[PDB]
């Protein structure tokens, strides 16, 4: 469905911090001996309400836990990181698990420019 | 199923796997991200008595731990010190790898004791202990953490000052527990909802310049006369 | 090949616990400090020799174990929870490794309403 | 390659990689499952002089571990506490994470001692322990588990009670093992195969009923007069 | 890019050591109770400079150390073994992440034997 | 991106994310293999003074560790048992499940003191510690390791002998670590870089046979007057 803020308040901007993506360093710094210790390895960013993402992210989290919870539960892994890989996986599944069926609509197979032909 | 949130039509939504929509593009796992968010951006009491009394002891429940990629700077952590009247410790050691919140404006350390009647400490409201990039079912030992929750979503194709403000507890985890915010070793102020981080911050400037610390060996307790919005927009006393 | 059990004994009947796919919480049973123990985390089901499943099951278990053993020998991870996620990994690698070739015997594209068109 | 079973033609089969059938339909990760299967379906004898002579020590292996989503109740359930005999411990402690066999019919606790010559004990028959979602290559201490076997395969598109049966044991490991079935504390039968769990159950309970429990302080050991189907389907003499 | 050698010197033999895949043992010798200990799990070969590979890969893993260490600084996971798995989700994307336009640049759909028909 | 190799025209190349290639078939993960290449391929200097003075003491960066399926025999390796002029060991033990690296022809057990002024042992170069099929970020106490560096890449579709070889050392880690080869416990000799293995093998055999070891309880220390190649292809004076 869509996402419905319940939340009795929202902050609209997000402070954010994260890791960089690769983001080949500046000279020596990439190297663990030199390089920056555990606490300054994060950059930082501001994002505003448009499109009301930020606050619907705020439920969208909200929303999830229930259902993270449950898999926790189930799963013997002390730490899990693989959520996304399962993710990734199961979105390849859902289109590619089984034979294709060109102009069907679970088959993401365009034959325009062969059409044309 | 846990649900993934994906940008349609200017606006985050959750994917339905009962729906194939091939104008989607996952063109790498890049495009995959977990965030964290902290409760604080809900309007939820922030202040230690508030917050500490959304969790609580429980045993016969092996803590779960997952990791997420970003997190928000956060106005209000805690960091525990508890321990049972027998001095035994109430919250496990951090296992390898589990540092603190990464940013915190300020961090609530809370010492001292109470029942613990529980082998761990969960989120009576099922939210996330918010570590560094791991986020635990359960509060460890002397670390830094934020009250906040997961979200799984598919992307599209000034400085940091931490400041550390000490309590003193008595009957942790009831309904009959006592706070003292430190203004050192001797001299404490008793603590309500009310008292805002800022407002404890000034407390402890104005009692230092004014002399009102303790001048003598003894614990001094100072309760203060009364003298909602979010963050984002030997007893005396003080009138 | 097909699976021959060649077992002593087949107990046809298959008593079996495990966890809940999800399976949404009556109330606030999701919440880790409310919920169940982990005694008390697993369903149950009774399934019966139909197609002769149960007796397959015993022998694929047994016909296993040696393969599944040399993997375990030259993996240096302690606990391995990743066979079945590199298992379907394989599967779409099989399918879609390389390019497809309409009507091939390896490529699973059917033109068939593409055909009548 | 680890087989995977798939059901075709109105039966289980394993698939081969080198034959690519477009007909199955892997169209999510919840049809991949891992499932454990106990030895004692397949009809091995799982008597517990049986049982550990199945188990043997060995050193320069690294133990490794799987995990297993479903598992089979177990009629039979084993539980080693085993020391050499200067008292050091033969099994390592459960790492983290690792708890017994979930459901039991019956649990053979067995304590005692032997040689344990070598650092972890393995599986002679290459089969597996199996304990709560996790199958290991080696027995863990005081842990429950059973013996089995794990499958891997793709999915098309009363009550519980256990009981716990005590033994005593020397030279545990070796081809001069000694088992004893413990009454209480002072009171045991000497043991063979041909003992089944309910026998052993009603052993006890007819000797605490006809007081034939050792009503003095010393160790009083019985030994039975007599007096091939599956489940599913001061010495002195009892005649 | 192409791998260019820059380093002082090239073992232009490799000796390499490994461990099999699968390999069902002679006999007994997949149980872990009798099988090999740690020291014996091991495979060995000799590979030579065709195509001059060996100078290329030892060019190749120095290349790899930044990119490398930068994702080990990012990651919170103590040990990494998921980066190849990680790659072929990464590889299976790239091709089907999307939807596949025919003789398109970016689809791996061949109509080749469909055009002769 | 983690660059990826792959053989194109006879010749390896590093795949670019930015260029799809459908020549290319990866039909399983068998085709993907991670590689560890030795140091001493590269031409690197492998003596005990010059492998040492490549790694140094950091604090605040959390060891990380990679696996990597293949490895290359290696000439020389090294284990390092530091200590503290207190006593206190400079290095970690080794995680579980880290072994040392399966193929080494020497073995340079360096044993000695130094201030260690950091938690872990990085490599100064930004290489990695090549374990038994893992990688470490970091140096392990006592644990046989070997330079080297880590590649992916895409497939497309006489015996094992090891001699070790003993050092001593006192400041090690800084600018003025001074080294000796230990021919037994009390006869030593004083080592450069000029040092090959074999060339310490055969002083310590022509010691051995020559009679200059210790004859008394005193330690004996010997210098040597003179008296750039890859390997594939009480004080006294020995003139
Ligand atoms: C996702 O977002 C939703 C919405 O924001 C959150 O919902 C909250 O859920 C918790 C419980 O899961 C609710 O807390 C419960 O409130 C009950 C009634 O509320 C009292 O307080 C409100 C003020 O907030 C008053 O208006 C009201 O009149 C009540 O006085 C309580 O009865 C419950 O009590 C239980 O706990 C107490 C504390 O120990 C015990 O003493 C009791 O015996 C009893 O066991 C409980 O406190 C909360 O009100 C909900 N908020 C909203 C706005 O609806 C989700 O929690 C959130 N999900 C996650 C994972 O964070
Ligand atoms: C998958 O399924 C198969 C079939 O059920 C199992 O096969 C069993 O494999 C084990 C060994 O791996 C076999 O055990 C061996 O038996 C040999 C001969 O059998 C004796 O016992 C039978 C009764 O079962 C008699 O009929 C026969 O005449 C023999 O007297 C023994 O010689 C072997 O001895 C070894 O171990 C003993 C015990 O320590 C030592 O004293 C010896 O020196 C020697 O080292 C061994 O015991 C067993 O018979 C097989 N069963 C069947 C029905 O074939 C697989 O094990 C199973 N896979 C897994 C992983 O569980
Ligand atoms: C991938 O492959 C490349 C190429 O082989 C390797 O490159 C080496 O990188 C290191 C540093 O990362 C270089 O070492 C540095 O050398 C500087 C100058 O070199 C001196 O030595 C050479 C002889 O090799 C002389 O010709 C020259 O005149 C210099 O005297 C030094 O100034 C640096 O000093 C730093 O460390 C020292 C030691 O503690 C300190 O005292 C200093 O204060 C300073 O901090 C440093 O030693 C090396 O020269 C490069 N080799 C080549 C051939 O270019 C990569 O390292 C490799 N990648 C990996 C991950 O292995
Ligand atoms: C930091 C990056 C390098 C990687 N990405 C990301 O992590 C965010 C970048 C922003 C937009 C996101 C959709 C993705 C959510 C975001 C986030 C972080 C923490 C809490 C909530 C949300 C913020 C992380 C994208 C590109 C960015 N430049
Ligand atoms: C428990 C579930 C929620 C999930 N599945 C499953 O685990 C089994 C459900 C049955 C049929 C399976 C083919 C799959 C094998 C099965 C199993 C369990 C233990 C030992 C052997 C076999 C039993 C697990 C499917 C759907 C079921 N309702
Ligand atoms: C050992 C195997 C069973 C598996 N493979 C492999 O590991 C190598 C076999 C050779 C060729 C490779 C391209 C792949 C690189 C190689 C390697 C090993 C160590 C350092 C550097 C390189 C050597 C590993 C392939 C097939 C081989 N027969
Ligand atoms: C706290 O809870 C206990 C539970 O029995 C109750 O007896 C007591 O009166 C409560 N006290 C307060 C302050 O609510
Ligand atoms: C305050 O007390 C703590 C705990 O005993 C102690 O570690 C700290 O040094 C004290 N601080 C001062 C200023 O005395
Ligand atoms: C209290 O005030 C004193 C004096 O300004 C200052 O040194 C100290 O850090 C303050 N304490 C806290 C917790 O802010
Ligand atoms: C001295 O002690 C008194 C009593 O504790 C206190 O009120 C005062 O602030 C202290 N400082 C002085 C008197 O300067
Ligand atoms: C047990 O095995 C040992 C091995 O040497 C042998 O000496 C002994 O006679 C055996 N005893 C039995 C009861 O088979
Ligand atoms: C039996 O002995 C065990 C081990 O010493 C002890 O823990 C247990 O309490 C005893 N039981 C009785 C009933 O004495
Ligand atoms: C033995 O019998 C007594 C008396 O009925 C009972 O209390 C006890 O639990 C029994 N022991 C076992 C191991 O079944
Ligand atoms: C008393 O002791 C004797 C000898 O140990 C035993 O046979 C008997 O069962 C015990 N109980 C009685 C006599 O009631
Ligand atoms: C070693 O480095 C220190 C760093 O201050 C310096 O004082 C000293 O002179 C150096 N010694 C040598 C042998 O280079
Ligand atoms: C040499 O010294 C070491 C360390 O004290 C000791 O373990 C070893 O036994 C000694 N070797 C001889 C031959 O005395
Ligand atoms: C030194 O020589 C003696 C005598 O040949 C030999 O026993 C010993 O192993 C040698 N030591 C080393 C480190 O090679
Ligand atoms: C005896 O001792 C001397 C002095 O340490 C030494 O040079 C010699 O090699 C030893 N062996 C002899 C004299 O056989």
């Amino acid at each position: 469905e869509a996402i419905v803020n319940a939340q009795p308040k929202c902050n609209p901007n997000l402070h954010y911090w994260t890791t960089q993506d690769e983001g080949a360093a500046i000279g020596l710094a990439w190297i663990p001996y030199f390089g920056p210790a555990a606490e300054g390895i994060y950059i930082e960013g501001l994002m505003h309400n448009q499109d009301g993402l930020i606050c619907g992210l705020r439920q969208l989290a909200n929303e999830t836990t229930q259902a993270l919870q449950l898999f926790l539960r189930a799963t013997t892994e002390l730490r899990t990181f693989s959520i996304l890989n399962r993710k990734a996986i199961d979105f390849l599944l859902q289109r590619w698990g089984g034979t294709c069926h060109i102009l069907g609509p679970d088959c993401c197979i365009e034959p325009a420019d062969w059409t044309k032909n | 199923s846990i649900p993934l949130g994906v940008i349609h039509n200017s606006a985050l939504q959750v994917s339905d796997v009962d729906k194939l929509v091939c104008r989607d593009k996952l063109s790498s796992t890049n495009q995959l991200r977990s965030v964290g968010l902290n409760l604080e951006g809900n309007g939820v009491a922030t202040d230690v008595p508030s917050a500490t009394k959304r969790w609580g002891f429980r045993s016969g429940v092996p803590p779960k731990v997952v990791n997420y990629e970003a997190g928000e700077w956060a106005e209000n952590c805690y960091n525990l010190e508890i321990k049972k009247p027998d001095g035994s410790e109430c919250l496990p050691a951090a296992p390898d790898g589990i540092r603190g919140f990464p940013r915190c404006r300020y961090v609530h350390k809370v010492s001292g004791t109470g029942p613990c009647a529980g082998d761990f400490a969960f989120h009576k409201e099922g939210a996330f202990f918010l570590y560094d990039r791991l986020a635990s079912t359960v509060i460890y030992r002397g670390t830094t953490f934020a009250e906040g929750v997961v979200a799984f979503l598919i992307l599209p194709q000034s400085g940091y000052y931490s400041t550390t403000i000490r309590y003193q507890a008595t009957g942790f985890g009831t309904n009959e527990t006592e706070y003292l915010f430190e203004v050192d070793n001797l001299t404490y102020v008793q603590l309500e909802s009310r008292f805002t981080p800022q407002f404890l911050l000034q407390l402890n400037e104005t009692i230092y310049t004014s002399g009102k610390r303790s001048n003598t060996t003894g614990k001094l307790i100072w309760k203060v006369n009364p003298e909602e919005w979010a963050f984002w927009e030997x007893x005396x006393x003080x009138x």
